[PDB]
RNA sequence: AAACUGCGGACGGCUCAUUAUAACAGUAAUAGUUUCUUUGGUUACAAGGAUAGCUUUGUGAAUGAUAAAGAUAAUACUUGAGACAAUUCAUUCAAGUGAGUUAGGAUGCCACGACAAUUGUAGACAAGUAACCAAUGAGAAUUUCUGAUCUAUCAAUCAGUUGGUAGU
RNA sequence: UUCUAAGGAAGGCAGCAGGCGCGUAAAUUACCCACUUUCGAAUUGAAGAGGUAGUGACGACACAU
């Protein structure tokens, strides 16, 4: 067919060993792998292992190449074409062209349930509910303690101290 | 790794010391970092108990204190002219404690102009020569391989004569 | 019988049963050698809400 | 002058400048630091009048004297 | 449920190969170091990206094997007002303790920089978090004094070895 | 030492049971967290730590004919 342009984004060897993006050889190499570059999922924390991988250069030994932009093995092909949507309110304003002041609950993505009822949507985050100031339910509010309810003590306490330090007779 | 235990040494009687255990992290040492002179380059090293040590690989600037005038200024380091431990530290311009170094007294001169109204370019004679020559003598008093900075002081009367005669 | 411990913290009464021969739990009962006397320890769990709550 | 025989400049652990007759810090001299150790030990006059420099001397440094105390006879002084 | 995050697997359990002042026991010091946990204190009507479990396409005989893409959260990662503390250096005023230019104060400078942009509707009360003091800590770690079996067909041993200065 | 599709891969019983060997010489491939206590986001979950059971003329005590 007409064909488009694509960029290679992954692949696996004939033996299932993946291809590392950084590695620039054709054959297989053994490297000390962490979870940073992906090709090894650690069990403990800070645990490395010497695993075998393939280079980023394509060759005849490759069995499947994810080279999309597909999932094609190598003659064949195969193919990949909103599971949950955003959750933060700030994200809702971005997607539906909503300003800061307008309500977004009217524009929350609602999904129905069809089984032997309910119109479901995520739990919202970061809005304007009166108890959103639970964030200040008080929660904030309760800098009080801090706010001189304690701090003035630290000037109550201080002051009367310099009194019986000055008798000193 | 490098070890600091005394189990690998000999006794005061000269007898060899036999081995019962293996190396342990308690007596672990680390490779020295010879702080040279150049572009700023520091690293953070996790020590024991999680504390962080600032390993200064390379530095150029430093804070130096004038005892007589009771001031401290930041200053660019020019040269290292005397190291009382190893002469190889002089050529490589290695920054360590007690290393007599040469710095440009530009901020100190400017401070003198704004405070007395005069220019330096009683004070000991060799101090004046350093001011006019653009290179004054200072001694590093911090541990750059541990604190990650060069803190020092400008040399003065009795210390200046001793170190100047050494050069 | 024997001694009483009033234990409202565990909502419980406990006695040392001294036999001279659902709220009830009996444990640690053994006779004396040669028959006759039998001893033990009793568990008064009163309300049937502690018994379940405070019972393995 | 006679104690400066090493490659570095020898200073006391606690070196401070004295005040001149006019009542201001005199940077031209350094006070001879000398402390007194504890359980009934007198400081020798050499630690006061003398001009030697030592960073391990119990009388003119920050080395402390702790509980254990013994006695003996000098064997070698080489 | 699974998954991200946090904590733990450095405790407990087994064995006695190594080891001849080494280890261990009593003793004394840390004014020569010091965490974790727990305990007592002290110091903007709320912002930014992407990631797993999730969906989809897969490879390899196979491991507690692994590749791509599409989304989505934070007490995960960051920025940011709320207003000091702790480090290094130089100078200096100095009281408990057997003993300290010592805890501490003052001057100038650098780096660091806060008390979740946190969580229960229910069991304001909670709960959580960062640094810094102190306890836990007669703990851990180094170190002081004294103390070991046989052997002289083992009588001289040691060259970082013993000390000094400067540094690392 | 083990698996393998022959390309490759993990594993360290001086942990509890158990097996081979060695030797004159030494026990069940059991059940449960109920006791003691430890860890954890915690009153609840785990624990071959721990407890109970099986073999046991190593030993110790009382006691038949």
């Amino acid at each position: 067919f007409k064909g488009y342009i694509l960029k290679i984004t992954g692949g696996c060897d004939k033996d299932g060993f993946p291809m590392m993006t950084g590695v620039a050889t054709n054959n297989r190499v053994r490297l000390l792998l962490d979870g940073r570059n992906g090709c090894y999922k650690p069990l403990r924390n800070g645990e490395r292992r010497r695993k075998t991988v393939r280079g980023a250069i394509v060759a005849g030994d490759i069995s499947v190449l994810n080279t999309i932009v597909k999932g094609e093995g190598e003659i064949e092909g195969v193919t990949n074409d909103m599971r949950a949507g955003p959750k933060r309110a700030s994200h809702i304003r971005k997607l539906f062209n909503l300003s800061q002041k307008d309500d977004v609950k009217k524009f929350v993505i609602r999904r129905e349930v069809a089984k032997k009822k309910r119109s479901k949507a995520p739990k919202i985050q970061r809005l304007v509910t009166p108890r959103r100031l639970q964030h200040k339910a008080q929660k904030l509010e309760a800098k009080k303690l801090h706010k001189i309810a304690m701090l003035k003590e630290a000037k109550r306490y201080a002051a009367i101290l310099n009194r019986y330090k000055v008798l000193k007779a | 790794g490098i070890t600091r235990d005394s189990r690998h040494k000999r006794r005061a009687t000269g007898g060899k010391k036999n081995s019962m255990q293996k190396k342990k992290k308690n007596t672990m040492g680390r490779q020295p970092a010879n702080t040279r002179l150049g572009a700023i380059r520091v690293h953070d090293v996790r020590c024991r108990y999680g504390i962080i040590k600032r390993r200064a690989l390379r530095l150029e600037n430093g804070n130096f204190s004038w005892a007589s005038q009771s001031i401290t200024k930041g200053t660019k380091i020019l040269n290292v002219v005397y190291n009382a431990s190893d002469n190889d530290f002089v050529r490589t311009n290695t920054l360590v404690k007690g290393a007599i170094i040469e710095i440009d007294p530009a901020p100190f001169r400017l401070w003198f102009l704004k405070f007395y109204g005069k220019d330096i370019a009683k004070f000991d004679e060799a101090l004046l020569e350093g001011f006019q020559s653009g290179r004054v003598l200072a001694c590093i008093s911090s541990r750059p391989g541990q604190t990650g900075s060069v803190e020092g002081y400008i040399l003065e009367g009795k210390e200046l004569d001793f170190y100047s005669k050494k050069i | 019988t024997r001694n009483l411990i009033v234990n409202p913290l565990l909502c419980r009464k406990q006695v040392v049963v001294d036999i001279y021969h659902q709220t009830i739990v009996l444990n640690g009962f053994v006779t004396k050698y040669g028959g006759g006397k039998t001893s033990g320890f009793a568990l008064i769990y009163d309300t049937l809400s502690a018994l379940k709550k405070f019972v393995p | 002058m006679a104690e400066q025989t090493e490659r570095a400049y020898q200073k006391q652990v606690f070196h401070h400048h004295s005040r001149n007759e006019k009542g201001e810090i005199d940077f031209g001299n350094v006070k001879r630091y000398h402390k007194q150790i504890g359980m009934g030990f007198v400081t020798p006059a050499e630690a006061i009048k003398g001009t030697y420099i030592d960073k391990k001397c119990p009388f003119t440094s920050d080395v402390s004297i702790r509980g254990r105390t013994l006695s003996g006879i000098v064997k070698s002084c080489h």
